[PDB]
RNA sequence: CUGCAUGGCUGUCGUCAGCUCGUGUUGUGAAAUGUUGGGUUAAGUCCCGCAACGAGCGCAACCCUUAUCCUUUGUUGCCAG
RNA sequence: AAGGCGGCCCCCUGGACGAAGACUGACGCUCAGGUGCGAAAGCGUGGGGAGCAAACAGGAUUAGAUACCCUGGUAGUCCACGCCGUAAACGAUGUCGACUUGGAGGUUGUGCCCUUGAGGCGUGGCUUCCGGAGCUAACGCGUUAAGUCGACCGCCUGGGGA
RNA sequence: GGCGUAAAGCGCACGCAGGCGGUUUGUUAAGUCAGAUGUGAAAUCCCCGGGCUCAACCUGGGAACUGCAUCUGAUACUGG
């Protein structure tokens, strides 16, 4: 987890000027060909400061859950958390997948249906596009709620890449209590953010880095 | 384990092509009678439906306040929309002398004894919330203590 | 919009007749003024015996009537003693000779019938109608009525402008056919005249 | 006598595609969202999206009749050899 | 300053802004009563009169049409010198000063830069549109505030009557 | 307490009386503050008592009368 191995990333680049939220002034270097510079001697004590924590998460058997439906970060994030054993989301966020969990258990409880009245009883009473009219289902609660299935009740925190676009699953975890983590570029806000960790969100070796780490001190928390 | 008041039912509507759709909102505070307080208010097709989707949109949705001796800190104001709100602490035997919504709010939090006055408006709905906004700022000798780094004969 | 009847839309579907027996045109209209007097007798003393349904078939010349009901004991009395007494004044009724049976029902919470009587009863006592209604409703729920509708009507708790409250609770799919659509209805007689009751009942379909 | 005290039954907008709820969320609040948007359908029909996620009454299907064939069964119906 | 100001040329003239320096040394801010400026219409005396056009006339339309539409048309509109003192004279937001996150532009100065390009880096003034905290009943305002303060003035206290 | 749309910013300026006034040292002590004396009638009000069987009612002592004047200090702020 070093500066020399975040500059390699990309982890340094920004957005355009343009587009800054002046509430990251204080994790800004400055701009080059009109495009700020995020500090990195801003982002190693606070990325350093956060695995603490997630650590002593994973230490007492708290659930992760992983955030990313930028394009660019959802292939990482769906392997990054079945390496630690831990809990998804890379399509859509469901409006209320947290403050209105209630109500949510009830898809897992179709997803769990489907899946085994599928494989096992195997359906073989058809029509035939019932046959197809539960596998367009299957496969649609798959990609929404696959992730999320085998959790139970809620997490004991997240992990948020890019805060801006990602402000739903934010603003849900503020109202609940939850501590959030976030990468947070220069373009975005860091204020429902419990511990922000200053950061490139765009580019992919940027992404694959924290989730790098983020792996490694979930699995050493849960090994104890 | 805790007191729960009602406030005030209101009648709303709506109207549609074919006439007036009635409806109800109530209005209800909890508190632990020793400064916890939250409000909530619902709204249902009948009445006994609202009171109920109130009392759990205000058992969460509950903050703290810390009182002295069952009274307040110091004379606070408070303000949200029409309704401003002045209370003051008063010496022991006094009683809650205080308004309409006001008069619930402070008993299931816990104040014994007050002297209010609501200016402005005096709607229920934002009686409460300016009466709420008032006792969440109000600050103890113990918080002036940490805040300025003293703990004095102020104390 | 005026429903049809759904006892009435789904006979020879889902639903059986209750008269079931074969005339030609000569016997079709006194067999259905028997009838209609065999159930008018049965309905006026059975009134605490809660009583579903009287089916009636007729073989051969006699006449045979079950009774489908929440209380056995009651019509049976003792040793029949009922039972027997109630043949003697039937079989002047149709003038054939009789024979009575009877049925249970196991879950009075799910006949509509028993539900609307029920319910009729409690609104001539005097008892609030919201409370009435929405007993009915949630016993029926937890007996596994798959859903259940139901509906007073007018001058109720002695308004003086008539009124329909009603309240459903699951699934009632009135449209579908092949539903089992328990359905029934009573008058409660009451100082502020008529009140109406509907009571449909959803048990699942085929 | 009163349908202007009622039940029951019926007409009507209209076989028009609509009408709502729960939990969540936004808003001091009435309320909103869902139910809108991009396509599409006879259809709030179906897909894709989107602080909504779901559910219900409706639409559709399940019923009768008609349009082809097969099996069984032939009098009081039928007549190819 | 507001009302307002639009071909080109000359004469008389007011203000604003910027750069670097010099000079006075609190000489400042606000202002009841007072004085001035103040669109259009309108009035007075005298000129002018193309076009337009209140009044007025005829033609249509219409139940009627004292109007909208058409054909004409007088005051007026124009100049000089006087008055009148009013407008949704509106940003429906008194003047002066201080502080408080941003983005996109326009206009007009000015200083540094292989001026190497109609460019790169700053620094004043005026102005348009978004929008944050905050404020607001809400709509919205939002460094040109309706935010946080101070100085002085003007004004309001139910609807009609008025 | 208000004045963008609810009632409410003069149509805009200049400007006399008036109100307000950057920063520094000295001085004065008008405002201001502290202390002392004089007065502020008695009743009334308030406090602690007493007397009518209790109470109203009567009454002893106090406090109060937030004021005004004079004298002696203080000099941060305002004023000169």
């Amino acid at each position: 987890v070093s500066m020399r191995d975040m500059l390699k990333a990309g982890v340094h680049f920004g957005h355009q000027t343009r587009y800054w939220n002046p509430k990251m002034k204080p994790f800004i270097f400055g701009a080059r060909n009109k495009v700020h510079i995020i500090n990195l001697e801003k982002t190693v004590p606070m990325f350093n400061e956060a695995l603490a924590e997630l650590n002593k998460i994973a230490s007492r058997k708290g659930k992760i859950l992983f955030v990313g439906t930028k394009r660019a970060a959802s292939e990482a994030v769906k392997d990054a958390a079945l390496s630690c054993d831990q809990f998804f989301v890379n399509h859509r966020w469901l409006g209320g997948m947290l403050t209105n969990w209630k109500t949510v258990r009830q898809s897992i409880k179709r997803l769990k249906d489907l899946e085994t009245q599928s494989q096992d009883g195997t359906f073989d009473k058809l029509t035939k596009k019932e046959a197809l009219m539960r596998t367009r289902e299957l496969e649609k609660l798959e990609n929404s709620l696959g992730g999320i299935k085998d959790m139970g009740g809620l997490p004991d925190a997240l992990f948020v890449i890019d805060a801006d676009h990602e402000h739903i699953a934010i603003k849900e975890a503020n109202n609940l209590g939850i501590p959030v983590f976030a990468i947070v570029d220069t373009n975005s806000d860091p204020d429902g953010v419990d511990f922000v960790i200053p950061g490139n969100d765009d580019a992919i070796r940027a992404v694959t880095l924290y989730l790098g780490a983020v792996a490694a001190t979930v699995r050493e928390g849960r090994s104890q | 384990e805790l007191q729960e008041k009602l406030i005030a039912v209101n009648r709303v509507s709506k109207t549609v092509k074919g006439g007036r759709i009635f409806s109800f909102t109530a209005l209800t505070v909890v508190g632990d009678g020793n400064g916890r307080v939250g409000f909530g208010y619902g709204k249902a097709r009948e009445v006994p439906a609202a009171i109920q989707k109130a009392m759990e949109k205000a058992r969460r949705n509950m903050i703290n306040v810390a009182l002295n001796n069952g009274t307040l800190q110091h004379p606070v104001k408070g303000v949200h929309t029409g309704s401003r709100v002045f209370m003051q602490p008063a010496s022991e035997g006094t009683g809650i002398i205080a308004g309409g919504a006001m008069r619930a709010v402070l008993e299931v939090a816990g104040v014994h004894n007050v002297l209010a006055k609501a200016y402005g408006s005096t709607n229920p709905i934002n009686v409460v919330r300016a009466t709420i906004d008032g006792l969440e700022n109000m600050n103890s000798p113990e918080m002036v203590a940490a805040k300025r780094g003293k703990s004095v004969e102020e104390i | 919009g005026q429903k049809v009847h759904p006892n009435g839309i789904r006979l020879g579907i889902v639903k059986p007749w209750n008269s079931t027996w074969f005339a030609n045109t000569k016997e079709f209209a006194d067999n259905l003024d028997s009838d209609f007097k065999v159930r008018q007798y049965l309905t006026k003393e059975l009134a605490k015996a809660s009583v579903s349904r009287i089916v009636i078939e007729r073989p051969a010349k006699s006449i045979r009537v079950t009774i489908h009901t929440a209380r056995p004991g009651i019509v049976i009395g003792k040793k029949g003693e009922d039972v027997e007494k109630l043949r003697k004044v039937v079989a002047d009724i149709a003038g054939v000779p009789a024979q009575i049976n009877i049925a249970e029902v196991r879950k009075p919470e799910l006949d509509a019938k028993l539900v609307a009587d029920s319910i009729t009863s409690q609104l001539e006592r005097r008892v609030m109608f919201r409370r009435a209604m929405k007993r009915a409703v949630q016993n029926a729920m937890r007996l596994g009525a798959k859903g259940i509708k139901v509906e007073v009507s007018g001058r109720l708790g002695g308004a003086e402008i008539a009124r329909t409250e009603w309240y459903r609770e699951g699934r009632v799919p009135l449209h579908t056919l092949r539903a089992d659509i328990d359905y029934n209805t009573s008058e409660a007689h009451t100082t502020y005249g008529v009140i109406g009751v509907k009571v449909w009942i959803f048990k699942g379909e085929i």
